[PDB]
RNA sequence: GAUCGCUAUAAGAUGCACGAGAGCGAAAGCAUUUUCAACUGUGUCCAUUAAUCAAGAACGAAAGUUAGGGGAUCGAAGACGAUCAGAUACCGUCGUAGUCCUAACUAUAAACGAUGUCAACCAAGGAUUGGAUGAAAACCUUGUUCAGAACUUAAAGAGAAAUCUUGAGUUUAUGGACUUCAGGGGGAGUAUGGUCACAAGGCUGAAACUUAAAGGAAUUGACGGAAGGGCACACCAGGAGUGGAGCCUGCGGCUUAAUUUGACUC
């Protein structure tokens, strides 16, 4: 986006909204 | 003749002619049918409102004589594959009939729209 | 006098027919005249000396531009509808949701009709289909 | 057997060139509005005479 | 080059749309390229609507309305004054 | 044609349909076709005849 | 005994309204109800199996060919009737091939988004189709996110400009990978050669010669038997008339030694 944000460290709220493969470290959304 | 009775009127007025056709309720047996071109002496004046106005007036006279004091109007235009809009004399006929002290019952549109149509005259490029 | 040979007959009596008595005659009468009320004005009935048909005005006055036309066969037609809180312009049902409607659109009708209108009931009963898609206008347009 | 009429308003001029007035008469006999095509000078106040009020000369 | 961005028609993701017949000249025109107008008109015009009510055998009869959808082509859509030629920067108006 | 209603009529089409769609190619095949018919096959034209 | 009105019968074709800058399909295309492709979900499996592709092959609108069935509507050829100076055309009426199904051919289109296929980055905003995840208790309102057809703005980037932004941007600051095509305009997609097709024709396909332009986007003007808005004795309602008669005068023509000459729609 035009409004640049810090991406080396992401916010905890913004990580949970991104696609599971588009995070800084892709992690599954499944439990158990 | 008879006492007061209810009939129907099938006014078929296209861009070239005007039919004023009144039967009984069953629609099988007619009473009088006066056409727009019945009362004119020019082929271009068959669709004029005056030609249809005069035709409607004489239909009421014969309908009065038989005691048909009311009519169910079923108004139609040549809407098979061609223009669905009734011609100029279609509305004039209905006004003239009701002006002759004729009780006017149901008014319905019986222009047959094509559920599924066949080819239409003109070709691809239409009437140039 | 070409009409001197005609003797009028009769058929609530809702009208008279002229003959020359022969009478596969078919007569159409508006339901409002038959039931002496103006609430059933958008209907027609046919009798043979037969059937019913939705009037042309009411058939064309219930078709909306931005809905889904659901029709089955006793012919029945219904339309999807908007909502009080709905915002989007288009309210269309999927092909699978229509089959759920059609699996009860006439199936409900054939259930009671075979077991056994002019009041309300079955036309409005089949609208509650509502559990699968909102529906407002349901009519039985023609019976053969 | 001639029925007069009273003009109420003027709707403009028609008939190719300007020689025909479309006015909206009313019949004082029974207060029945009629729209007629008129030739000549007309104002709202003036009245008119018609030998046929049965034709509504709307001109489509 | 391109006088219009959508080439006059209104199809984007489909390669074919069934033809329809123009209501005036009967010219085969595509479904989207056609000019669609929906007409609502009472069978009895306003100059005669009150004439029926003076002599009507019924009591509370409401006159119905005619429901016809007209499709025109460009050749007689413009000629019929349904649509007109618009300015270059006024062409984008879509309301 | 108008017929009385008591006439009998077997329902269906007759078998062996589409027989003539095959082109008789030779003279011999056309000669063997008249094996169980009259005697009219080799037909000499009127204009190839004496007066 | 037409047109018109009610009721019945059979086949042919069609699939309105719902029908949308909506959906599916590699393209062609797909519209009455009662085998395959894709997206999403996925702490399932293999491990480079991948992209583009000469040769080669499938599908390929409409018309067209061959043989059957069908042949209702429309209708190349054709026949009349109009219009015109002529009309062999537009307008009206009739009508063979065809339009429909089957089987086998043909393989061309403005087969168009005139924009090859795959891949990375890419400003702001509304709205739509199909899923997944929360609140609001199948449908409706709202949040996050993946795929899809599109749209609005741009003072930015590109371009010769129109315009493009889900590129026609990241290009003289020139190189991500691959295939095809083009070299001024005619001759000309013509001839010859080869090959395919029952045929019409398709695919490959030059030269001799000729010529200073052909062409692309926008500006002004003019023009429109294009539209919108106004105006004029331009016209409508009229008056006077001219044109008709004799005569004055000017012009052309004839005549003559000369019949002097400029001007020729407003």
């Amino acid at each position: 986006p035009l409004i640049e944000v810090d991406l080396l460290n992401p916010t905890a709220a913004s990580e949970a909204k991104a696609h599971k493969m588009k995070r800084l470290v892709p992690t599954p959304n499944s439990y158990f | 003749s008879t006492k007061d009775a209810f009939g129907v009127a099938h006014i078929y007025a296209t861009f070239n002619d005007t039919f004023v056709h009144v039967t009984d309720i069953s629609g099988k047996e007619t009473i009088i049918r006066i056409t727009g071109g019945m009362r004119v002496k020019a082929d271009r004046d068959e669709s004029s409102p005056y030609a249809a106005m005069t035709a409607a007036q004489d239909v009421a006279k014969r309908c009065k004589d038989l005691g048909v004091t009311s009519l169910h109007i079923k108004m139609r235009g040549e809407g098979g594959v061609y223009s669905k809009t009734p011609g100029p004399g279609a509305q004039a006929a209905l006004r003239a009939l009701a002006r002759a002290n004729m009780k006017i019952g149901r008014i319905e549109d019986v222009t047959p729209i094509p559920t599924d149509c066949t080819k239409r005259k003109g070709g691809r490029r239409g009437r140039r | 006098e070409p009409f001197s040979k005609k003797e009028w007959y009769n058929v609530r009596t809702v009208g008279q027919i002229v003959v020359n008595a022969q009478l596969g005659r078919v007569v159409e009468v508006n339901l409002a005249d038959l039931m002496e009320n103006e609430k059933f004005g958008a209907y027609n009935y046919k009798f043979k000396c037969h059937g019913l048909k939705l009037t042309t005005d009411k058939l064309r006055s219930i078709v909306k531009k931005w809905c889904t036309l659901i029709e089955t066969s006793i012919f029945c037609i219904g339309f999807t509808s908007r909502k009080s809180n709905q915002i989007k312009k288009t309210s269309y049902a999927k092909s699978a949701q229509i089959k759920k409607i059609r699996k009860i659109m006439n199936n409900l009708i054939t259930k009671e009709a075979a077991s056994r209108l002019r009041e309300n009931k079955l036309p409005k009963e089949i609208v509650a289909c509502s559990k699968v898609f909102s529906m407002d206008n349901v009519y039985i347009r023609k019976v053969k | 057997p001639v029925i007069y009429a009273q003009v109420t308003e003027i709707l403009g001029r028609t008939g190719s060139r300007g020689g025909v007035l479309q006015v909206r008469c009313d019949i004082m006999g029974e207060n029945r509005q009629i729209l007629r095509n008129v030739k000549g000078p007309i104002r709202v106040g003036d009245i008119l005479t018609l030998l046929e009020a049965e034709r509504e000369a709307r001109r489509l | 080059t391109s006088k219009r961005r959508n080439n006059g028609r209104s199809k984007k993701g489909r390669g074919h749309t069934q033809n329809v017949r123009c209501s005036h000249c009967g010219r085969c025109v595509p479904k989207d390229k056609a000019i669609k107008r929906y007409q609502i008109k009472n069978i009895v015009e306003a100059a005669a609507v009150r004439d029926i009510s003076d002599n009507s055998a019924l009591t509370k009869y409401k006159l119905p309305k005619t429901y016809m959808k007209l499709e025109y082509c460009v050749s007689c859509g413009i000629h019929g004054r349904v649509v007109r030629v618009r300015s270059r920067t006024d062409r984008r108006n879509r309301l | 044609k108008t017929l009385k209603s008591n006439c009998r009529a077997m329902v269906g089409i007759i078998a062996g349909g589409g027989r003539t769609e095959k082109p008789i190619l030779k003279a011999g095949v056309a000669y063997r076709m008249y094996k169980a018919k009259r005697t009219t096959w080799p037909r000499v034209r009127g204009v190839a005849m004496n007066p």
